[PDB]
Order: structure tokens, then C-alpha cells, then sequence
């Protein structure tokens, strides 16, 4: 007759949630500003637009 | 010289102007010069054996980042001097990328494509198209081709009336230009 | 390594026997998966009662004959290699001892004219063979060295294709049969041999369920 | 081997190429040799009659569901051996389905339909159609159906110009295609 | 076997091709047999006479529920056996529906229509429409209403009219299919 | 090597151009070369011969992810030297991809493909279509559907005379791509 009898479900749930958090911490790109040009920009200055931003 | 790369007979055969000329030959030479100087600076790939470059660089990207104007060569070492270096540093670049990782700081190298049989087939095909487009478009017809939907507020006819865009050219030699 | 699946005898799924290519000199391993046939017969799976048989359907009889000798321990043995090539036509005899199939516990010095010296390795007593090649035709010469005492018996002159005596096994946990298929260096390209295997299952009470299949060993050159 | 499955005269009589031979028989059998690599690469199904298969299964879905890669016939019980198991089990499947219940755990059964197996005629009408569409669409004629409604984004002519979907094939092979 | 319940003469009379030598008997047979299962699979009805079935059963829901797979029959008891039963139990289904109530639980019954005078005209009309579409409309050009060939300047409309079931075939068979609930 | 993959006869019989000398063999060779350089570049099946490469690696992550410019040849050790090592290490890549798992660091793999055959019918069909486009569709007269013309007052329809996508190939190769 021990408390560990009735805490399996929540401790497993906690482990799963914390594993999800750890994983998503490293793996979701931390970048913003997804910029996009069009197929008419002479890459040779699209380098220049990037260096500008 | 281009006649080694692309002879006028292949032009006159592709644009279906073998039988009917539709242009004299010197005009065709000028069109070909334009078409080889358009794809060249559109994709960023040179055609002459080299051009030894000397360039002043500025360090940015606290990790330490060097952006070059040309695209190294492919396999040589690039050397940095001045800047405060006791001796010329020597790095080896990544093939096809002008990104390096380290009282002014210069850098010298050579830009590549020293052969002739390396323009694989693509840039040739697109150039044929762009020539073909210029052969019959002296700039008399309007021929403006639509880009994004919303008709401009000013109420004009639209945009992108551009040889080597509204012809095949871009979609043809784009399979080479990188996306980043 | 070859892997074959057996037909499961369901009334369901160009020649009969599935095909096996072999190269003269190789020794491979063959795996047969009886799972599709013996899994339904819920019992105690396979047993180690497989039976093998080799038969030729096209043989191309050998030209050069093989031969047998004997020697006591430590003493050098001599012999000829010229009466083993009865030739129909007239031609020269380029005797050759392939290093790939030379002896295993000795050395051989091929003479100028069908002569050779087998100096047995010191402190060794068993059987030792090597394979000569008289004008492209290969045969085997087997020598048995005695421990100086009485005499050794005569080994059976390995056939073109064989399955070694005891290197077979069965995994009753996965219904998979393993055996070895070794091909002599004298097997002639173009020939075809037929191997039939008889494997017995067993029910939970210990009765017998037999299964027969065949495979056609096609002796090819260059794999 | 193919022409036993699909005689050339059936191809020709379907696609109207008779008393009017378009591309010669050689191109016809090339078209056939490519139209069996879109079909039965799009379906997943293979070419063999009433096979019996052996495969390792897994038990994702902790409750214990098994997903087979075929469709066991109605009535014939599939057997599970290997892995933790005293002796091969006997499970009778659900008719026209591949979901089951309860050291690598393996399973074997009999797929297909018990009787003769051609190539389920019905995944052949697409192959005939895919051939037909390829006889009069050599690739210079712009035909393009729309998938989306809105637009491209820029002045692009919509697009689905694929074949085997514009021909009525994808939606006649789909009847033998699992939707998970 | 499709020879007695869809005479090729009726097809040749429907699609009016009785004088076409470019539709041989083997080709019409391939059409007739690829359309007697491309629109039988679609309705999930066997065409043979009353045909016994045996299959496993899994109860669903706390109040008990047995989903079958055939809509078995009108008025004949389906029986359950195995699975902890001490004696085969007989249930009576309700017409049209295939749901029942109270070492795997099995069930057996008999689906199909009584007589050999097989699938009603509804099924056949669909096949006739599907065959006709198949013989004089191969998939090579996109069509439009009536059967015109438009342009649209933009994407064609021909999402389906290439070779799909545009004819009232597919929808005729549906009159017989059964929306779930 | 291509001359055994596509024989000019199959082209000339597909594109129905064999009687007109305007399409010579040098220009049709150019077309047949520009249709194989974009077949192994949109699908990535490496129809180019060998091209050994020596590039510098910049080990990226803490999981140790090595990225490569061009894929190796699936079974030949990619050797790493320098960057502090004193005994070059050899790794075996995974067939198909260009990812590895571990005074600068360098790598020298090999690329391309050696053997002649193993080119599937799916690809050739796309290639025949692409050439059949270019032989009679140059860069003038931006067409519209069913090869028609237009006078659409607003603009025009755009991206119509670009090959490989208006005709076949882009979609007749997708069956050889993935996630």
C-alpha cells in the first residue's frame, strides 16, 4: 500500500510532455522574416538584396 | 569568342530562319553578344578562363563571415593579406559558394570556368530562345504578359514585358541558379 | 548467399526447379525458408532430417584424368603428370599448377616435363590435394601422407558439385534451412546439375510431413 | 511478356489507331513499356497471380492492431509465427480488409483472388487510356487543366498538365488503391 | 458468367456499334468485364445468387453492437457461434440494415437476391452507359458540355470529362448505393 | 554514352521530324543533351560520369550532421582528413542521400554513375516529350491553350512557352521523387 500505486499515469504524462518540450526546443527554426523573391532577379544581386536586409 | 560556343548556323536553324533570313548577319552577332551577356550576369557564371580578383573585405557575422563578390574558383585556395595578419592566410572555399569563415584586409583569388566545354547544354538552349525572341520582336508590338493578379491601381496594362522572361529563357537556365 | 522461398502447397503459388548459378571454385551458402509451408502445420516445426542428392543433366565428361598417391610422413613424394592426359589430337602439354588451388600443407615444384615434387610439411599427417591444369583441362591429384605406421585409406575424389557432409542446420524458431554448396575447381562451364532436397516436418505428436523440392545448379564461368 | 497481357491489336483498336497508323509499332510498345511503370507504380500492386507472402509485422497501436500489406482472402486463416509465441496462431481475417488483432514476429497468408488472375481488367482501361493520351500528345501542344480554383499567383497558366490524370487514368486505377 | 446476364448483342444494340469491325468481340468482352466489376466493387454487391458468408465479429460500444458486412437477408436468422458461446445463438436481422444486437466471435448468414434472375435493370443501365462511354470516347482529348472543344485561355475545365464517369452511369448505380448515417 | 540511351532514330520517329533538314543532327544532339541534363537534375539520378570532388566540411550541429554538396556513390568510403585529425577516418554513406553522421576539415568523396544501362521508360518518355517541345516551339509568339493565340486586353497568360512543364516531363518524372 504505497502512493506509487496511483501515480503511474500522471508521471508518464509528465515525462511525455517534458520530452515533447525538450524536443521542440531544438528543432523548431528560431528564424523570422521568411523573405521571398521571384524568378526574375539575377542572382548576383539577390545576393545584394540579402546583404541589404 | 563565341562562334566556338555557338555558331550562327545553329541559331538560324533553331529560330526557323534558315530559309527566310529575317535579319542580316551582323545584327545576329549583336543579338548573340547580348544573349551571352544576359545569361552570364543573370546566373552568375562567367565564361572567360579567369579574372584574378582583388577585393577589400569587411568582417561581419560575429561567428566570422566573409562574403566574396565572385564565386571563388572551385578548388583553389583564397588568400587574405593586410588587415593585421602577420602572414597571408589561406582558406579553401566550398564549391560554388562565396561564403568563408575566418591597415585594411584584402583578399585575392580567381573566378572559374577555364574550359570551354562546361556550359552544359542549358545556357545554350535558353540563349537560343532569347535570340529567337529578339529576332521577331523589334519593339513594335506591345506584347505585355501578366504577372500577379490585382490589376495595378493606376489602371495600366500590367507588367513584365521582358524578353528572356516572357520567352522560355528564365525557366530554361534557372535549373542552375541556387535558391538561398 | 542464396535465399529461396518454398512453394507452400496451397493449390496456389520457365523450368521446374528454381535456378542456381555457381562459379568453379566458389563455396557459397544456401538458405531455404520453409515458413510458408510449415507454419500452418502447427506442430514442432522442422527437424534435422534433410536429405540431399546430386544428379547431372548435362556433364561434358572430363578430358584429363585424376590420380591418387601415398607417402609416409616426412619423406618427399614424387610423381608424373603426363599419363593423365590422353589426348586424341596432337598438341603440346602446358602443365600448370594454379596457385589458387595449390596444396595446403606442403609445396610442389612442377618440373619441366610433367614432373613434380611434393615435399610434405614437417610434422603433418593427413590428406592433401592440388589441382593441375593440363592445357586448360583441370583435374585433381590427391596425396595422403601416413603417420609412418601402417597405411592411410583413400579419399573419395571430390565431385564437381557437392554439399559438405555436416554443415546443415535448421532453426525451428524461424523455419529456415541452412546448408553449404561447394563447387570443385574442375566443374566445367556450361554444365547443369540438379539438386533435390527432402525435408521432413513434424506434428506436435511426432509424425511426419515430407516436402520435396529441386534446384538446378548451372555451372557458369565468371560468376 | 507484356504483349501477352496486352496484345498490340487491342491497344490499337482501343485508341482508334487502325486504318490510320500514327506512331509506328516500335513507339507503341515503348509507350506500353512505360505505361506499366506508371500503373502498378501508382497502385503499389505487383504482377503475379494469387501469391502467398511472408513478411515481418509490427505492433504499433499498443492495443494491438496489425496492418498487413495485402488483403487475405475470405475464410483462409492467416498464421503468426516467430517472436514470442509458443506455436503458430490462427486468426481468420475480416473479409476484404487487412486489420487484425490479438525473434521477429512474422506472418504469412494467401493474397489475391482464389481464381484465375489476369491483371484485374479495370486496372487496364487506364493503361489503354494512358497509351491513347500519349499517342496524340507528343509534347508540343499546350493542354493544361486546372486543379486549384483561385489562380496561379502570377500570370501562369494554372496547371495540371500531367497526363494519366488528364486522361482519366488516375481515377480508373484508384478503385484498387487503399485510402488509409 | 456475364454471358447470360448481359448479352453482347444488347450492348452492340445499345451503343449502336453492330456494324463496327473496329470493336471486335474480345475488346467488347474486355469492356463488359472491366465494367461489371469497376461498378460492382463500387456498390459492394456480389452478383451470384444467395451466397453464404462466414466472418469474425467484434462488438462495439458498451450497449453491444454487431456491424456486419453484407446486409444479410430478409427473414432468415443469422447465427453466432464460438467466442464463449455455449450454443449457437440465432438473431433475426432487420431488412436492409446490417446491424444486430444481443476463440473469436463468428457469424454466418446468406446474402444475395433469391433468384438467379440477377441484378435489376438499375445496375445494367449503369454498365450500358459506362460501356458506351468507353468505346467511343477514349482518353485522348479534353471535352466540354455537349462535346465541344473550348480554349478558356486559362486552365481547361476538363477535370473529369476526359474519361471519368461523366455519363449518368456512375450515378445510376448510386441510386442503389447506401448513404450511411 | 547517350547515343545508346536515345538513338536519334527513336527521336526522329517520335517527334515526326525526319524529312526536314532544318533539324540537323548537331542541333538535335544539342536538344538530346539538354534533355538529359535536366532529367538528372530535376530527378537526381546522376547521369554524369565520375567527377571526384574535394570540398571543406563545416560540421554543423551537436548531433554531428555532415552535409554534402553532391551525393556520394553509395558504397565507397568518404574519407575525412585534417582539421585536427592525424589519421583520416572513413564513413559509409546512406544510398540516395547526402547526409552523414560523424587547418580545417576536408572531405573527398566521389560522385556520378558508371554503368550504361538502368534508365527507366518513365524518364525517356519525359525526355522525348521535352525535345518534341523544343524542336518546334522557340521563344517567340507566346501561345495560349490548344496552341492558340490571344488578344486579352488586360495582359497575356504567361509561362506558356517554357518547356518541360507545359509539356509532360516535369510531371512524367515526379513518379521518381519523394518527401
Amino acid at each position: 500500500n504505497t502512493p506509487l500505486q496511483a501515480i503511474g499515469v500522471p508521471v508518464a504524462l509528465y515525462d511525455a510532455l517534458m520530452a515533447r518540450a525538450i524536443d521542440s526546443a531544438d528543432g523548431t527554426p528560431n528564424s523570422k522574416w521568411l523573405v521571398t523573391a521571384s524568378r526574375d532577379l539575377d542572382d548576383g544581386q539577390a545576393k545584394e538584396v540579402k546583404e541589404g536586409i | 569568342n563565341l562562334d566556338t560556343l555557338l555558331p550562327l548556323q545553329t541559331i538560324r536553324e533553331h529560330a526557323k530562319c534558315d530559309d527566310n533570313p529575317r535579319v542580316t548577319d551582323d545584327l545576329l552577332k549583336l543579338y548573340r553578344e547580348a544573349a551571352f551577356e544576359a545569361a552570364e550576369l543573370y546566373t552568375g557564371l562567367s565564361f572567360t578562363p579567369e579574372k584574378t580578383i582583388v577585393e577589400p573585405i569587411r568582417l561581419k557575422g560575429r561567428r566570422g563571415k566573409i562574403i566574396l563578390s565572385a564565386t571563388p574558383i572551385a578548388g583553389r585556395p583564397v588568400v587574405f593579406y593586410g588587415g593585421g595578419l602577420g602572414s597571408p592566410l589561406e582558406l579553401i572555399p566550398r564549391p560554388g559558394s562565396n561564403v568563408l569563415f575566418f591597415s585594411q584586409l584584402m583578399a585575392t583569388y580567381v573566378t572559374g570556368r577555364r574550359c570551354e566545354n562546361s556550359v552544359p547544354a542549358g545556357i545554350i538552349i535558353g540563349i537560343l530562345k532569347l535570340i529567337a525572341w529578339n529576332i521577331n520582336n523589334p519593339g513594335d508590338e506591345v506584347m505585355s504578359v501578366r504577372n500577379t493578379l490585382n490589376a495595378n491601381a493606376q489602371g495600366l496594362i500590367g507588367g513584365t514585358n521582358n524578353g528572356a522572361v516572357i520567352s522560355g529563357a528564365q525557366d530554361e537556365w534557372f535549373r542552375y541558379r541556387r535558391v538561398l | 548467399m542464396y535465399f529461396f522461398s518454398v512453394d507452400p502447397r496451397n493449390g496456389a503459388s520457365s523450368c521446374c526447379c528454381e535456378s542456381i548459378s555457381a562459379r568453379p571454385g566458389e563455396v557459397n551458402g544456401v538458405m531455404v525458408s520453409y515458413a510458408a509451408w510449415s507454419a500452418p502445420l502447427r506442430g514442432h516445426g522442422l527437424t534435422n532430417k534433410t536429405t540431399f542428392e546430386i544428379d547431372g543433366v548435362s556433364v561434358t565428361p572430363p578430358k584429363v584424368s585424376n590420380a591418387f598417391g601415398r607417402t609416409k610422413v616426412g619423406v618427399v613424394f614424387e610423381g608424373t603428370l603426363s599419363d593423365l592426359f590422353p589426348n586424341p589430337e596432337g598438341e603440346q602439354v602446358e602443365y600448370e599448377i594454379s596457385e589458387l588451388n595449390g596444396p595446403s600443407n606442403g609445396v610442389v615444384e612442377l618440373g619441366a616435363n610433367g614432373a613434380f615434387t611434393y615435399t610434405p610439411g614437417a610434422l603433418f599427417t593427413g590428406v592433401d590435394r592440388f589441382w593441375f591444369s593440363i592445357n586448360g583441362n583441370i583435374g585433381e591429384y590427391v596425396i595422403s601422407v601416413d603417420p609412418t605406421t601402417s597405411e592411410l585409406p583413400q579419399p573419395p575424389f571430390t565431385t564437381p558439385v557437392y554439399v559438405p557432409a555436416a554443415r546443415r542446420s535448421v532453426d525451428p524458431r524461424t523455419h529456415v534451412l541452412k546448408f553449404v554448396l561447394g563447387v570443385s575447381p574442375a566443374a566445367i562451364p556450361g554444365d547443369v546439375y540438379r539438386l533435390t532436397v527432402r525435408q521432413v516436418a513434424i506434428d506436435c505428436d511426432g509424425n511426419e510431413f515430407v516436402h520435396i523440392s529441386c534446384y538446378d545448379i548451372s555451372i557458369g564461368s565468371c560468376g
